[PDB]
DNA sequence: TACCCCCCCTTCGGTGCTTTGCACCGAAGGGGGGG
């Protein structure tokens, strides 16, 4: 005899009423399969019969279950979904094996059916009545409400899953000296206790569960390692990924790539230098699932150094509280990232990488900051607390950056480690005019609707030059008449702009751009040895800013 | 036996919905020990995923604090509940807390937990205590009382704690008392020893109804002493034309502010081609224009002045060298404070907790000056700011904001 | 022809200053993973 489970009170939206979906055509050998299933559902007492006092109904159908000769029941529930009460969902993030501790003794069970042995509210089970046809509906057929949670129901996962955390709060608070992972159904438990006094609390465990109708079948029951946990394989004094498997096809649709970029940022976790900037770069386009993509020669040797790294079997560790974290970060090239977070050398609790490009300009710091910044997040869900870090960026250089810099940033404790490529500013903007260099007085101007336009100077030597353009505008012609006076002057220069656009970007370092102008003025301006950029309001007939408007206007 | 004061939200305003953000060990621990405590003596109480509603949580230390203090984020909840200023149970403002010797900051939002809370609310004050490595499903709780940081406790409470203050303050009449959120602003025009002793008889008067983040601790502001950040023109003998340049760039930005301000002598300097670095005397005419706009920006602007009705707006600058610009306004170019703070915590290391410092200093001084918090303008990345300002923050209340990037061509508030 | 959680990469429309172009950012739909 059970102890019940009570009942989550449920509601649908005010002024929402239930489901009529009623049924889609089905193929006999569903229809079939379909009705035997009912039939159990009903003597173990998940579903009651009497239909004919409720006007609700929503579709069901089957598929089979995965390379399995058995046919799973689904219901289509997405009307009653959108008309059910919104839930908050208790599942905050998924657990990772680097954030386990080191356990003597371990096991991994499964609650069986978990959505079925917890009891539907009572007021709400009429909402989720569905109709089989008889015998392809030649008569009537039968008709079912659910007595517990269904799958398809969006409420099912948090009410199980909360009602399954209220099981368990009265046994770990009793056995302190137990872990238990919960992840829905799925549990970890792990020990320091003799495996006998181990095997001993599972059982209990396993008891304690059963006293409220939840079932442990031994088919599901872990013993011996190693433990297939969350897609993973737990070891005692090591852990690792379930085997990758990489499409090797020759010949690749959009949805070919997709997969495969998919299954590398898993790989990425624990293999060390995972690459997915030349493959995704294949698929960034209007193409359909269904189009074959030639590999670049870029994205050739992208997948080709992928599995050469997943060539060799690669295990992460377990976590001690007693050492530090280390984070340690490596430049990949083209703003790409990996790290590694480990506490003794060369045992890695875990890697990842950080690829992620914002901004249409930018530099290596600003990215370097970003990928500390994840780096950060995600070591405070898993440990929960911040890794020092070990960067490729010398303390000057930092130091040059946030400081002078007009958006505050900063960097947790942090030491420089020296593993090229370096970070490192490719130029900087003097603060001061400079003597006795040339005074180049820049600007450039389109036509709204013509799309035509000029950029050029006029320096104080006498020195001048206006371009053509076509199909431009504005901003484009403004950074153009900066480039020129770039290209046109010495190793040490003063420009003077009326654009807040152009040195809105300049004056931020990027060293690298989605825009090819912004990377030709970037290059000069890494072989100048002074520049000074200078801001002048347009129209008030300022210096050679009056003198160069009209040129160019 | 006390009956609860109904609350509503705003018509057509759902309750809060926000996901908590992740929080480290020592903050998750602190954490549930408070809420252990806080559940034993029906403060809160645990619910399930049927209630639509979260709010994040974290805790916090108070400066020079070594315990800690949870903090509700209610900022959401705050802007849905029902304005309690049109209910006339709003605290009045007084104007002369901001013109006293000193003023002190208690902490009196632990008597609101003696309060019961409407019933039919309580869901709205929803939260989620997450775990390390996501080892439990989120545990949820909400309030069966008023909560701290919640904008209708001090109402809702301002009945019992105007009763309470009643005799302090006919035996002490000069003695501004001004209640924000969970905090107490008492300021004084005495002696300092004075005035701590009538701070420290205060919160033994807290106890005789006590008996009938802890109240103990105090913290010392003195707006009598406060001071303004105007704009300033250079003064030099000798002007190249770059520094003319800068100044013209500043003046015609100024004239936004101060419409009477005046280029056209200066920018008739600037008429030829001419290297940057080239020393040119001012025409006669020029002097005068920059002597007239200086006088310009010596008088107050005109038509400005504080509406009730508007929001505050604050915006940042980093200066560098650990000093910070700022502006308080409710309509743009009309400034009611200008200030700077420099060598504050985390100058020359930190700008994080730098910009974190500043922010509790504005909303300091606005909650005295206005009863307002501003919503602020940061000077900062998103994820930046969200990444680290809550290891910094040492206050009970969470101002609004927004993040923007803004170079600066012209040094406009600091040269 | 179903349900809940997390991640990366892309695309696309809304939003506000760089302003009627350009930069930013969140949503959503592709993929990976978990139950
Ligand atoms: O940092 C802004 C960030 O915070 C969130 C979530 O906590 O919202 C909070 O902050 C906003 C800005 O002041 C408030 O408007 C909001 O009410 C509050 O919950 C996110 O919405 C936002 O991205």
């Amino acid at each position: 005899p059970i102890s019940p489970i009570e009942t989550v009170p449920v509601k649908l939206k005010p002024g929402m009423d239930g489901p009529k979906v009623k049924q889609w055509p089905l193929t006999e050998e569903k229809i079939k399969a379909l009705v035997e299933i009912c039939t159990e559902m009903e003597k173990e007492g998940k579903i009651s019969k009497i239909g004919p006092e409720n006007p609700y109904n929503t579709p069901v159908f089957a598929i089979k279950k995965k390379d399995s000769t058995k046919w799973r029941k689904l219901v289509d529930f997405r009307e009653l979904n959108k008309r059910t009460q919104d839930f908050w969902e208790v599942q905050l993030g998924i657990p990772h094996p680097a954030g386990l501790k080191k356990k003597k003794s371990v096991t991994v069970l499964d609650v069986g059916d978990a959505y079925f042995s917890v009891p539907l509210d009572e007021d709400f089970r009429k909402y989720t009545a569905f109709t089989i046809p008889s015998i392809n509906n030649e008569t009537p057929g039968i008709r079912y409400q659910y007595n517990v949670l269904p799958q398809g129901w969006k409420g099912s996962p948090a009410i199980f899953q909360s009602s399954m955390t209220k099981i368990l709060e009265p046994f770990k608070k009793q056995n302190p000296d137990i872990v238990i992972y919960q992840y829905m159904d799925d549990l970890y438990v792990g020990s320091d206790l003799e495996i006998g006094q181990h095997r001993t609390k599972i059982e209990e465990l396993r008891q304690h569960l059963l006293r409220w109708g939840l079932t442990t079948p031994d088919k599901k029951h872990q013993k011996e390692p190693p433990f297939l946990w969350m897609g993973y394989e737990l070891h005692p004094d090591k852990w690792t990924v379930q085997p990758i498997v990489l499409p090797e096809k020759d010949s690749w649709t959009v949805n070919d790539i997709q997969k495969l970029v998919g299954k590398l940022n898993w790989a990425s976790q624990i293999y060390p230098g995972i690459k997915v900037r030349q493959l995704s770069k294949l698929l960034r386009g209007t193409k359909a699932l269904t189009e074959v993509i030639p590999l670049t020669e870029e994205a050739e040797l992208e997948l080709a150094e992928n599995r050469e790294i997943l060539k060799e079997p690669v295990h992460g560790v377990y976590y001690d509280p007693s050492k530090d974290l280390i984070a340690e970060i490596q430049k990949q090239g083209q703003g790409q990232w990996t790290y590694q977070i480990y506490q003794e050398p060369f045992k890695n609790l875990k890697t990842g990488k950080y690829a992620r490009m914002r901004g249409a300009h930018t530099n290596d710091v600003k990215q370097l900051t970003e990928a500390v910044q994840k780096i950060t997040t995600e070591s405070i869900v898993i440990w929960g607390k911040t890794p020092k870090f070990k960067l490729p960026i010398q303390k000057e250089t930092w130091e040059t950056w946030w400081t002078e810099y007009w958006q505050a940033t900063w960097i947790p404790e942090w030491e420089f480690v020296n593993t090229p490529p370096l970070v490192k500013l490719w130029y900087q903007l003097e603060k001061e005019p400079i003597v006795g260099a040339e005074t180049f007085y820049v600007d450039g101007a389109a036509n709204r609707e013509t799309k035509l336009g000029k950029a050029g100077y006029v320096t104080n030597k006498g020195r001048q030059k206006v371009v053509p353009l076509t199909n431009t505008t504005n901003q484009k012609t403004e950074l153009q008449a900066i480039y020129l006076a770039l290209q046109d002057s010495g190793l040490e220069v003063n420009i003077v702009t009326d654009s807040q656009y152009a040195l809105g970007i300049i004056q931020a370092q990027p060293d690298k751009s989605e825009s090819e102008l912004v990377n030709q003025i970037i290059e000069q301006l890494i072989k100048k040895e002074k520049v000074y950029l200078a801001w002048v309001p347009a129209h008030k007939g300022i210096g050679g800013n009056e003198q160069v408007d009209k040129l160019v206007s | 036996p006390i009956e609860t004061v109904p609350v509503k939200l705003k018509p057509g305003m759902d309750g809060p919905k926000v996901k908590q953000w992740p929080l480290t060990e020592e903050k998750i621990k602190a954490l549930v020990e408070i809420c252990t405590e806080m559940e034993k003596e029906g403060k809160i109480s645990k619910i399930g995923p049927e209630n639509p509603y979260n709010t994040p949580v974290f805790a916090i230390k108070k400066k020079d604090s070594t315990k800690w203090r949870k903090l509700v984020d209610f900022r959401e909840l705050n802007k849905r509940t029902q304005d309690f200023w049109e209910v006339q149970l709003g605290i009045p403002h007084p104007a002369g807390l901001k013109k006293k010797k000193s003023v002190t900051v208690l902490d009196v939002g632990d008597a609101y937990f003696s309060v019961p809370l409407d019933e039919d609310f309580r869901k709205y004050t929803a939260f989620t205590i997450p775990s390390i490595n996501n080892e439990t499903p989120g545990i949820r709780y909400q309030y069966n009382v008023l909560p701290q940081g919640w904008k209708g406790s001090p109402a809702i409470f301002q009945s019992s704690m105007t009763k309470i203050l009643e005799p302090f303050k006919k035996q002490n009449p000069d003695i501004v008392i001004y209640q924000y959120m969970d905090d107490l602003y008492v300021g004084s025009d005495l002696e300092i020893g004075q005035h701590r002793t009538k701070i420290e008889e205060l919160r033994q008067h807290l106890l005789r109804w006590g008996l009938t983040p802890f109240l103990w601790m105090g913290y010392e502001l003195h707006p009598d002493k406060w001071t303004v950040q105007p704009i300033v023109l250079p003064e030099k003998d000798s002007w190249t034309v770059n520094d003319i340049q800068k100044l013209v760039g500043k003046l015609n930005w100024a004239s936004q502010i101060y419409p009477g301000i005046k280029v056209r002598q200066l920018s008739k300097l600037l008429r030829g081609t001419k290297a940057l670095t080239e020393v040119i005397p001012l025409t006669e005419e020029a002097e005068l224009e920059l002597a007239e706009n200086r006088e310009i920006l010596k008088e107050p602007v005109h038509g400005v002045y504080y509406d009730p009705s508007k929001d505050l707006i604050a915006e940042i600058q980093k200066q560098g060298q650990g000093q910070w610009t700022y502006q308080i306004y409710q309509e743009p170019f009309k400034n009611l404070k200008t200030g700077k703070y420099a060598r504050m915590r985390g100058a020359h290391t930190n700008d994080v907790k730098q910009l974190t410092e500043a922010v509790q200093k504005i909303t300091t001084e606005s909650i005295v000056i206005w009863g307002k918090t501003p919503k602020f303008k940061l000077p900062i990345q998103k994820e930046t700011w969200e990444t680290w300002w809550t290891e910094y923050w040492q206050a009970t209340w969470i101002p609004e904001w927004e993040f923007v990037n803004t170079p600066p061509l012209v040094k406009l508030w600091y040269q």
